[PDB]
């Protein structure tokens, strides 16, 4: 196995260039080819080329012959086993179309005759070009609704309103908290900017004798938010039980 | 894409289904290697088979390969919930890297329908001093993964301000989708209630909220 780690998503203007990074570790970085693949909406998957670390050799697909440039830096030995590595992708003159998530992946050398073939994955990184300012989510409480009266459970949240670009990442009392969590896919408004949504269900006797905080991460915009989910409901059926 | 695959299939839980993967010589199949992702939309893939019938390691051996002449083909046996997903067939060789296929959502016939789990938020005080006002209608756990959604004042249709997401696949391989629906703190507090309708396969579920108490 191991790591693959990529740098956080990016917002960059049309023409601008974007250098994404990939940080290995827990196998020997010399010996596995490097890939970059991403998504588009435009084109869905598309391979865009390898590196191997131990030559430099190089592999880029026809389309990205004259705008990408890859590199990587030297192995840093650990143990027999593993070493830490980087690697790096820069592409260059970007267009809306770029806009898309891009992987870094290592190859699978089982594959006798294409030991390249991407096998274990990096997280991702989120790429977005627009002309558009970055904006930082307003953060709202969504107040305790009822979800079952006789099961005594309810369920609280977090409105993050408008916010660009994606993405954003939202925990429950920094991450104590994920049994019950439900975060929901952003909406894209009109506006151009994005909304999302996460709610727990929890017991509605928590309500009095358990903080809920969620923790909103927008690093785009270098803003975090910690909103305290005021728990006195103005849900008629849970009401009651106040 | 050059690379072909069927746009859809589907098979029943406990049974097969087979897609394949084809297209002009310069991709497939003939000297071509041909490998099988699951590409679940908004996730990183996991490579299935390689070298046409190789199981990547630790893939359940309920995953095969095969590759004639003509074609490629994956087939998954024994369904489960979890297979229910997006399939990408990529054609490659020692010197040229992946062209993908143009994709296969496979969908799991034979599972139990499942009611969405709908609730309403009105409002925060913060918003609207702010001043804003958003309802927010959260919708999950619901099977097959199709709803729609229609909002209410009072007792008359809504359509200014509503935007609803498509619905996407949680975990538990059931389904989830939010909708929104924007006011002036003004339309808030000039009705008597606001409601979000949530239609799944011909059934209608409401949750209902109002100003009085807030």
């Amino acid at each position: 196995q191991g790591q693959l780690v990529q740098s956080g998503a990016e917002l960059k203007k049309p023409g601008a260039s974007v250098k994404i990074s990939c940080k290995t570790s827990g196998y020997r970085f010399n010996f596995y080819h490097i890939n970059w693949i991403r998504q588009t909406a435009g084109r869905g998957p598309e391979w865009m080329g390898w590196i191997s670390p131990y030559s430099g050799d190089k592999n880029l697909a026809p389309a990205f012959q004259d705008r990408v440039i890859m590199t990587t830096d030297t192995e840093v030995p650990v143990t027999s086993f593993t070493s830490t590595g980087a690697a790096y992708m820069e592409i260059r003159n970007l267009k809306f179309d770029d806009t898309g998530t891009y992987f870094c992946a290592k190859g699978l050398l089982r594959d006798g005759s294409s030991t390249w073939l991407p096998y274990l994955w990096g997280q991702g990184t989120l790429l977005t070009v627009s002309s558009a300012s970055t904006k930082g989510p307003s953060v709202f409480p969504l107040a305790p609704s009822s979800k079952s009266t006789s099961g005594g459970t309810a369920a609280l949240g977090c409105l993050v309103k408008d916010y660009f670009p994606e993405p954003v990442t939202v925990s429950w009392n920094s991450g104590a908290l994920t049994s019950g969590v439900h975060t929901f896919p952003a909406v894209l408004q009109s506006s151009g900017l994005y909304s999302l949504s996460s709610v727990v269900t929890v017991p509605s006797s928590s309500l009095g004798t358990q903080t809920y905080i969620c923790n909103v991460n927008h690093k785009p915009s270098n803003t975090k938010v910690d909103k305290r989910v005021e728990p006195k409901s103005c849900d008629k059926g849970l009401e009651v039980l106040f | 894409s050059v690379l072909t695959q069927s746009a859809s299939v589907s098979g029943s839980l406990g049974q097969s289904v087979t897609i394949s993967c084809t297209g002009p010589n310069s991709v497939c199949c003939s000297h071509k290697s041909i490998s099988w992702y699951q590409w679940p939309p908004g996730r990183a893939p996991t490579l299935i088979i390689y070298e046409d019938n190789e199981r990547a390691p630790g893939i359940s051996p309920r995953f095969s390969g095969y590759k004639s002449y003509w074609s490629a083909y994956l087939t998954i046996s024994d369904l489960r919930p979890e297979d229910e997903t997006t399939y990408y067939c990529c054609s490659y060789t020692h010197n040229s890297g992946c062209v993908f296929g143009t994709g296969t959502k496979v969908s799991v016939l034979g599972q139990s329908k499942a009611n969405p789990s709908v609730t309403l938020f009105p409002p925060s005080s913060e918003e609207l001093q702010a001043n804003k006002a958003t309802l927010v209608c959260l919708i999950s756990d619901f099977y097959p993964g199709a709803v729609t959604v229609a909002w209410k004042a009072d007792s008359s249709p809504v359509k200014a301000g509503v935007e609803t997401t498509t619905p996407s696949k949680q975990s538990n391989n059931k389904y989830a989708a939010s909708s929104y629906l924007s006011l002036t703190p003004e339309q808030w507090k000039s009705h008597r209630s606001y409601s979000c309708q949530v239609t799944h396969e011909g059934s209608t579920v409401e949750k209902t909220v109002a100003p009085t108490e807030c």
